């Protein structure tokens, strides 16, 4: 006789094999793949006209809503209805369903393609204890550059075309994580300030190189509402602007490299 | 290129933050200090450390286990300090070599091993309490503790649950560098090749997937660091372009996608499943399967191959052969 | 640290299974030259005159040889066993029939043992056979023997370190490791498996599910038997200068048929032959040896796979003297 | 068809070859030129697998095995049934993998994001080349490569390991295994942490970046930070194969004995011998 034998050529290990697959597919299909759908759902078709009743699969693929209690007041529930309101300055290059769109205007200002920003809250990101998280050093006076590292304040900013475009006046720091996220710079010849994500900055000891945009394009970087704080949507607008330059700053950057 | 994803170009310093917990705020010891080279690839602040009761209990029991092991190891080189350093990797504390069943073994043949096993287990439980309660003290979910629980459960499986289910302490994992390695082959040989254990397969599938997921997830976040994708908590509660681009990269690549939150559930689940599958495998081994290869043959799964050099009959089964 | 390419590789299983030998040419060449020192056969002599049973006074094993045949043997024995010492190693200069020196009596038993090998163990030595040279390699003490505890160095022609010396207890783990191809396995495969026939090498169950009545508690073999078998296999592999796939398809170490090479069967016979040699020919000779030959337990030196093979899958790369010295076996 | 936020990203451009000719989607899938080459190679490889499998003994998926040639064919072409199909399928695999990587860089460019993901995907393509191309080149036969079969490739991993008596003592393997283990552990920690902050339970409020770092400082005295854990995770995972490849390439070409014996460089220093 055998430990683990059952009647008619079954054994326990054989059953557990089936059970294990059942557990896996249950968690993956009925749990994880629905969690995956708490954003961007329900999907968008060539006009979903049936306003009278929902299609069955759209209800089945969604999880029950969850509510986040925000740390400084408010609640967010996902999933939820969030259509993109703003007019997009794009035109269909063809009649095909998945043909690409073309920018009709200037895609950096129009904020399309890689220049697109998400419609986040017009809200300032906050520290544990309520202060503004992302602040320039003139405000965050107990924060310093670490000894060892370039102080960029005073250095010029060189754009993709090699032209000096402005001068770094300040660093914005994340007070929650102790990490610099933007440089502030005056754009020469325009009597205004612009913010730059550090990730677009090549910090050299005599200059800040910036390959994403041209010098002239520093004029139309999204401006902030206030001088000394930034909203989450503004952070998106600013970051997106330079990323759009990777594909759009010159006509040649959108075409094939070969 | 985004040099920020490689290292921090300009580091920042500021006053050290302390988030208060429901208890134990005074048991944080040490003064924080800063490392400039650490700060290139990470956060520059080292310390302070919380120092609760469970953490000290862990250190207490752990050191006891370590000391029992080191002493037995030194006995193995008759306390010669020079041979001890030379042979360190080859030294070990072994479970019983003789079959006592489940009876408590003599100290010279497995008793000290059992002892070191007890104190390590207490050390793991104590640290688990630390991992759990620190989360509730700071008002956080207990997700880490439940993953850590699976990892502790797997150790108990190979350390003592499987021995007690088959009824012999001789099957535990030895303590020591090479000797805990040697156990893996002895065990796999005993139970008919672990490649043919489906739960080995599952565990490996999930372990490899942890590499796939963390490479893919880490690469994704770095690829969207310019839009702040590293600030994941606020990207969960207020979807930004970072996670829109991350989601669309994968959707356009493989045809579907996760959310910034759900990708962490995937990762957490895959990690957990490495240890859960391993434990089911050990729990079945010896108790309900004796030879995993023959079990796969029984169920028609094993591959077969032509002979290359001639097939060879077991000589022990020829007539007149010696024993 | 490393060995420069190229490597010589062979195939021992179906394509795609990664079975076969991996050999470093330099190393093979050095072993080929060491083994080529095998002295060539002495010239054949005409069988003439009466059997030496009628001519000499104390000839118990080689009695059916003629005088020239027999003295040819004695020349070959001296070349193989004691070339530097000469005939006087075993003999009194003035009385060639005197057994007063212990090498004489031992050599007589070695003659019987050697013909036993070539007659009763053809399942292992085939038509290649052994001579005294196979083990002794030109010295009375063979360079590769084993005691009831591990000794270093493996070649007793080299001088031991203080730590290598068997009486230095702090060096035991290293003495053991070097016998098991540098593994940390805590088992001495020689005294466990090759000194006698008391232990079973196989440990793997031959059924899918555990059989009730052999599978719980003290009914079970301890896991240590599996460590020990593994240690025997490390040691065996190192003794033949080869790896596991020379004999096993590691898909199922316990299966024969297509899962094992013919060398695995020959190896199986080798285990039985070594047991016979140690139990019945070599271990009893502690009565006839000086105390400086015995180990710390009064045991004589005994044989393992390395004694004959010395790191080569065939001893002396298959060299044979069987046809040149019929008197060493096989015997009708 | 489209996620609620997707349309504004679905713009022209970013390709590496062909410009507009392949710049479009099919359902959710971006195509591009490497989309096309990928499907080509996938279709070819899967055809060859099917043709080869039918000339074989069985259809049980666990037992099908397309194997490389005997060692005696060296680095040459082998007859289709006895190694040739393996050779053909291998080339399709490399075509498919590289196409897949290059397709991901195009998708990356269109979205204006970093190329980190295809970069990371190079590591497993590299490891595949170590096993199937580079190490067989160094030894002189395609026969040393591994066979394509669910269970058969494990028999090759198995025997390959035992060709060096105990593979666990391979120092490149030891390094590789350590990264596999710590990577799986870190991913649990990272995922666990994020979930614990966003989902405290009980209607309690979601916590903060500072809570994240406070937790790990409290438990282990250090916290690498949000951005850094993602860099570390890519580093950890990548080094499973980056360090492992040395232990693989070494075995055979640069080491022919057992791997335990290799540690004699340490054990046999005369100073303490
Ligand atoms: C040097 C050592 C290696 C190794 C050692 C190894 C071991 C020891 C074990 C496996 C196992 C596995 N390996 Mg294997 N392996 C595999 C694929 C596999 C799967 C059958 C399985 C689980 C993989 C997994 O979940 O990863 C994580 C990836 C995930 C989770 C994403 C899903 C991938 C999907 C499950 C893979 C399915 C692939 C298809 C079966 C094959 C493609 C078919 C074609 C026609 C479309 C591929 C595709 C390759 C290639 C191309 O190199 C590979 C190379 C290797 N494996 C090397 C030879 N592998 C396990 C098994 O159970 O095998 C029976 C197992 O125990
Ligand atoms: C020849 C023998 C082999 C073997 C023998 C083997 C055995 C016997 C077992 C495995 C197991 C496993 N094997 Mg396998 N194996 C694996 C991979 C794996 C793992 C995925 C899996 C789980 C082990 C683990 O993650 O522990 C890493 C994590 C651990 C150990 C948890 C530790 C947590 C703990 C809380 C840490 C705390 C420590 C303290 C801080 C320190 C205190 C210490 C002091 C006090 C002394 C691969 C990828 C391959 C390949 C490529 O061939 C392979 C081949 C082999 N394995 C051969 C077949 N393997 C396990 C399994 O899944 O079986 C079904 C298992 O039991
Ligand atoms: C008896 C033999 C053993 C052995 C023999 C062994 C060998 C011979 C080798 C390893 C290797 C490795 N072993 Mg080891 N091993 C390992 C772990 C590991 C891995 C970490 C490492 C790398 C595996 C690899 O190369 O994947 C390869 C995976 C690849 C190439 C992925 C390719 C993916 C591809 C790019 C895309 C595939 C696409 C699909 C086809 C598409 C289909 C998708 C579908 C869904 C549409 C553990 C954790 C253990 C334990 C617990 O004991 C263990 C024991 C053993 N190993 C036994 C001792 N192992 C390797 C190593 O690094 O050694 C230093 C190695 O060469
Ligand atoms: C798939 C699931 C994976 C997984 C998961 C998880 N694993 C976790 C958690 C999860 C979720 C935790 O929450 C917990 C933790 O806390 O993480 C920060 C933890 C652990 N997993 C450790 C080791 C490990 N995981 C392994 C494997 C897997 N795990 C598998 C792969 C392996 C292998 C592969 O062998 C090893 C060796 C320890 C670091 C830790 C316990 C320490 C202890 O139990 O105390 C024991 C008591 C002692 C005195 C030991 C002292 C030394 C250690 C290194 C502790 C020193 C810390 C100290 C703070 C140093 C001070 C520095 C300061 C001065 C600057
Ligand atoms: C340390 C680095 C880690 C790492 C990293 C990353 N991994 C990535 C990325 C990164 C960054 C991606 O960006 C990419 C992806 O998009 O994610 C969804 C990807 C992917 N990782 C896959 C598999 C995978 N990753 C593994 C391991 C690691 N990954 C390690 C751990 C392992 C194992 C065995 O461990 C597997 C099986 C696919 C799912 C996917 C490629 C799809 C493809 O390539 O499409 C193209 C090809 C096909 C759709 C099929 C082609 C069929 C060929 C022609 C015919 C079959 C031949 C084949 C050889 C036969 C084999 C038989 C078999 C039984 C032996
Ligand atoms: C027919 C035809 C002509 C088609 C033309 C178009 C074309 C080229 C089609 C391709 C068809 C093919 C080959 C499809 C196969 C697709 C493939 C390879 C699917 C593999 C899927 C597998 C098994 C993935 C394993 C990894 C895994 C478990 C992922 C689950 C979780 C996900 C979705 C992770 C990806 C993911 C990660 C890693 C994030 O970090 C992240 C961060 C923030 C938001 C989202 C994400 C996110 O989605
Ligand atoms: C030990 C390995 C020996 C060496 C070297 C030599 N001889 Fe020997 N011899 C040995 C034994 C064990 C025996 C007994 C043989 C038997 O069948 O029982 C012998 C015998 C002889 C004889 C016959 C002597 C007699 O009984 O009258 C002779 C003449 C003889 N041996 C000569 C001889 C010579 C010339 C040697 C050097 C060339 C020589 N022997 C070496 C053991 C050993
Ligand atoms: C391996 C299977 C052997 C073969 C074949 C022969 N001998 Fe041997 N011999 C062997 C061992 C393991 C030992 C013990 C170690 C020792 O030195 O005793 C011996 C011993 C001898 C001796 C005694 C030598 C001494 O102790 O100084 C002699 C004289 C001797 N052997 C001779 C001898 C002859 C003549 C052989 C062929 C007929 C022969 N041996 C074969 C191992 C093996
Ligand atoms: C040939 C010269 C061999 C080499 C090299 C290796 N093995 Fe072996 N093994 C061999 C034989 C003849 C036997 C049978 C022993 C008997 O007395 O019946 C074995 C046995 C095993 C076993 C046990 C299998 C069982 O039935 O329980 C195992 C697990 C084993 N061998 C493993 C093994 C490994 C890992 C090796 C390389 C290190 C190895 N063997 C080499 C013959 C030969
Ligand atoms: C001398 C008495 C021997 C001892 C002790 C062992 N072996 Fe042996 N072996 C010996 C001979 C003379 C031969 C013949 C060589 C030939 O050309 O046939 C062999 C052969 C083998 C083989 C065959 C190898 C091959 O390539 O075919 C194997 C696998 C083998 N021997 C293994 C082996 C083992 C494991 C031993 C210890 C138990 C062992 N041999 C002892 C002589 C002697
Ligand atoms: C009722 C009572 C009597 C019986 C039950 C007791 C009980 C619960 C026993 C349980 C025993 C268990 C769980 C045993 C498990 C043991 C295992 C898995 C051991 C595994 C590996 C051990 C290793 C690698 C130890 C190596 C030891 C050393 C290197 C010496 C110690 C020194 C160190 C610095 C430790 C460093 C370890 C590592 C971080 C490098
Ligand atoms: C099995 C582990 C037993 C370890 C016992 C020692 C741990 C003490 C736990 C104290 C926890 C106190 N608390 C809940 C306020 O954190
Ligand atoms: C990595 C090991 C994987 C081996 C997989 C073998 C699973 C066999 C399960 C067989 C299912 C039962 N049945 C009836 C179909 O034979
Ligand atoms: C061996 C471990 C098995 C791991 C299985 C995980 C596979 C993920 C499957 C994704 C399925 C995708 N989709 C869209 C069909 O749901
Ligand atoms: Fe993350």
């Amino acid at each position: 006789m055998y430990h683990g034998a059952l009647a008619q050529h079954l054994d326990i290990a054989q059953l557990v094999w089936y059970a294990q697959w059942l557990v896996i597919w249950t968690v993956v299909l009925l749990y994880l793949r629905r969690e995956d759908r708490r954003e961007g759902y329900p999907l968008v078709e060539p006009l979903g006209l049936v306003k009278l009743a929902p299609e069955d699969g759209q209800v089945y693929e969604l999880p029950y809503p969850k509510t986040f209690v925000l740390p400084h007041g408010g609640t967010v529930t996902v999933p939820r209805r969030r259509p993109e309101t703003r007019e997009l300055k794009l035109a269909q290059t063809d009649g095909f369903e998945g043909a690409p769109l073309q920018p009709t205007g200037n895609p950096l200002v129009d904020a399309v393609g890689p220049a697109s920003y998400a419609e986040r809250a017009e809200v300032v990101d906050a520290t544990v204890d309520g202060k503004a998280k992302i602040v320039p050093l003139r405000v965050a006076t107990d924060f310093s550059i670490a000894e060892g590292d370039v102080d960029p304040r005073g250095l010029p900013v060189v754009a993709a075309d090699g032209v000096e475009a402005g001068t770094v006046t300040d660093l914005w720091v994340d007070r929650s994580e102790h990490y610099f996220r933007y440089l502030e710079l005056s754009v020469a010849g325009s009597a205004r300030t612009a913010l730059i994500p550090l990730g677009f900055c090549d910090v050299k000891k005599d200059k800040i190189v910036v390959t994403s945009i041209l010098s002239e394009q520093f004029a139309n970087v999204p401006r902030l509402q206030s001088r000394d704080q930034i909203t989450l949507r503004e952070e998106d607008k600013v970051s997106a602007y330079y990323a759009g330059g990777l594909l759009y700053a010159t006509p040649e950057r959108a075409e094939s490299l070969l | 290129a985004d040099y920020q994803t490689i290292y921090t170009q300009i580091q920042a310093r500021g006053p050290h933050i302390t988030v208060s917990g429901e208890w134990g705020d005074n048991d944080r010891v040490g003064k924080p200090f800063y490392s400039y080279w650490l700060g290139k690839i990470g956060d520059a602040q080292i310390g302070p450390i919380y120092l609760g009761a469970s953490g000290i209990a862990a250190f207490a029991f752990g050191s006891t286990a370590i000391l029992i092991i080191l002493f037995n190891m030194a006995a193995e080189v008759h306390f010669d300090p020079l041979q001890f350093f030379r042979q360190f990797f080859w030294l070990g504390l072994y479970p019983p070599k003789a079959q006592y069943g489940m009876g408590i073994p003599p100290l010279h043949d497995g008793g000290w091993w059992l002892m070191a096993g007890l104190f390590m287990t207490l050390s793991l439980g104590s640290w688990w309490i630390r991992v759990y309660s620190r989360a509730r003290a700071l008002g956080l979910g207990t997700h880490i503790a439940w993953n850590f629980a699976a990892a502790i459960f797997f150790v108990l499986c190979i350390g003592c649950i499987h021995p007690t289910l088959v009824g012999s302490w001789s099957e535990g994992v030895p303590f020591g560098i090479w000797p805990h390695i040697d156990w893996l082959t002895a065990f796999s040989i005993r139970y008919g090749n672990f490649y043919y254990c489906p739960w080995h397969g599952f565990s490996i599938g999930f372990a490899y997937g942890c590499g796939l997921l963390f490479a893919a997830h880490g690469a994704t976040i770095l690829a969207v660091a310019r839009f702040g994708g590293d600030r994941e908590i606020e990207q969960i509660t207020d979807r930004g372009t970072a996670v829109e681009r991350a989601a669309l990269f994968w959707r356009w690549t493989i045809g579907f996608n996760a959310t910034i939150e759900s990708v962490h559930r995937w990762g957490w689940f895959f990690s957990l499943m490495v240890m859960v599958s391993a434990s089911v495998g050990i729990l079945l081994t010896g108790t309900f399967v004796d030879n995993w290869y023959l079990w796969c043959v029984k169920h028609g799964a094993a591959p077969d191959y032509p002979a290359y050099l001639p097939a060879t009959p077991d000589p022990a089964s020829l007539p007149g052969a010696p024993k | 640290c490393f060995e420069p390419p190229p490597a010589t590789t062979t195939q021992t299983g179906f394509r795609g299974l990664s079975m076969g030998e991996v050999l470093h040419p330099a190393t093979v060449k050095a072993k080929k030259e060491r083994d080529a020192q095998y002295p060539p056969a002495l010239a054949a002599v005409k069988a003439e005159g009466p059997p030496v049973s009628q001519v000499y006074k104390n000839v118990k094993v080689l009695g059916n040889l003629t005088e020239a045949e027999f003295l040819r043997t004695m020349t070959a024995i001296t070349e193989w066993v004691s070339p530097q010492e000469g005939c006087t190693y075993c003999h009194d200069e003035n009385n060639l029939a005197s057994e007063a020196k212990y090498p004489y009596v031992v050599a007589r038993r070695m003659l019987e043992m050697t013909r036993a090998i070539n007659t009763n163990w053809t399942q292992h030595v085939a038509q290649t056979g052994v001579t005294c040279y196979t083990c002794h390699r030109g010295t009375p003490l063979p360079p590769y023997v084993r005691y009831l505890e591990p000794t270093l160095p493996l070649n007793n022609r080299e001088t031991p370190t203080h730590v290598e010396r068997v009486e230095t207890r702090s060096g035991y783990v290293v003495r053991l490791a070097k016998y098991t191809a540098y593994s940390a396995l805590n088992y001495d495969p020689f005294t466990m498996f090759l000194a006698n026939d008391k232990r079973q090498v196989r440990v793997v169950p031959q059924t899918a599910l555990p059989l009730v009545g052999v599978s719980r508690g003290k009914e079970r073999r301890p896991l240590s038997d599996a460590y020990a078998t593994f240690a025997l296999m490390m040691s065996i592999s190192d003794s033949l200068g080869t790896n596991c796939t020379f004999c096993h398809n590691a898909q199922t170490f316990e299966s024969w048929g297509k899962k094992s090479t013919p060398q695995r069967a020959i190896a199986w016979w080798g285990i039985r032959m070594v047991r016979d040699l140690n139990m019945n020919y070599l271990a009893p000779l502690n009565a006839s040896l000086p105390a400086s030959r015995l180990g710390r337990q009064g045991e004589a030196p005994q044989a393992d796979c390395r004694t004959c093979h010395q790191g080569v899958t065939k001893p002396l790369f298959g060299a044979s003297r069987l046809k040149d010295y019929p008197e060493l076996g096989p015997i009708k | 068809a489209l996620l609620s936020f997707e349309r504004k990203y679905r713009v022209r451009g970013g390709t590496l070859i062909g410009g507009d000719l392949f710049d479009f989607w099919v359902g959710p899938y971006f195509v591009g030129f490497f989309g096309v080459s990928a499907i080509f190679f996938i279709f070819l490889g899967v055809s060859l697998i099917g043709y080869a499998a039918s000339q074989g003994p069985t259809w049980d998926p666990f037992a099908i095995s397309i194997n490389p040639p005997d060692l005696k064919y060296g680095l040459g072409a082998a007859p289709l049934l006895e190694g040739g199909f393996w050779q053909a399928i291998t080339v399709c695999a490399l075509g498919a993998f590289i196409s897949w990587m290059l397709r991901e860089v195009e998708i990356s460019r269109k979205l204006g994001i970093g190329w980190h993901v295809p970069l990371a995907f190079c590591v497993p393509i590299f490891m595949f080349c170590v096993l199937q191309v580079f190490r067989p080149l160094l030894l002189g036969s395609w026969g040393h490569a591994f066979p394509y079969g669910i269970l058969s490739h494990l028999d090759w991993v198995n025997n390959f390991g035992y060709q060096y008596l105990n593979w666990h003592y391979n120092p490149g393997h030891m390094s590789s295994v350590s990264f596999l283990f710590v990577n799986a552990m870190a991913l649990g920690l990272h995922g666990g942490l994020i979930l614990s902050v966003a989902n405290p339970g009980d209607g309690d409020k979601v916590k903060t970046a500072e809570h994240e770092n406070q937790y790990f400082r409290d438990v282990v005295g250090y916290s690498i930070g949000a951005l850094s854990i993602h860099r570390l995770g890519l580093f950890l995972a990548s080094n499973i194969f980056l360090t492992g490849a040395f232990g693989t390439i070494a075995s055979g070409p640069f080491w022919t004995r057992g791997w335990p014996e290799w540690w004699g460089w340490w054990l046999d220093i005369p100073f303490w011998s």
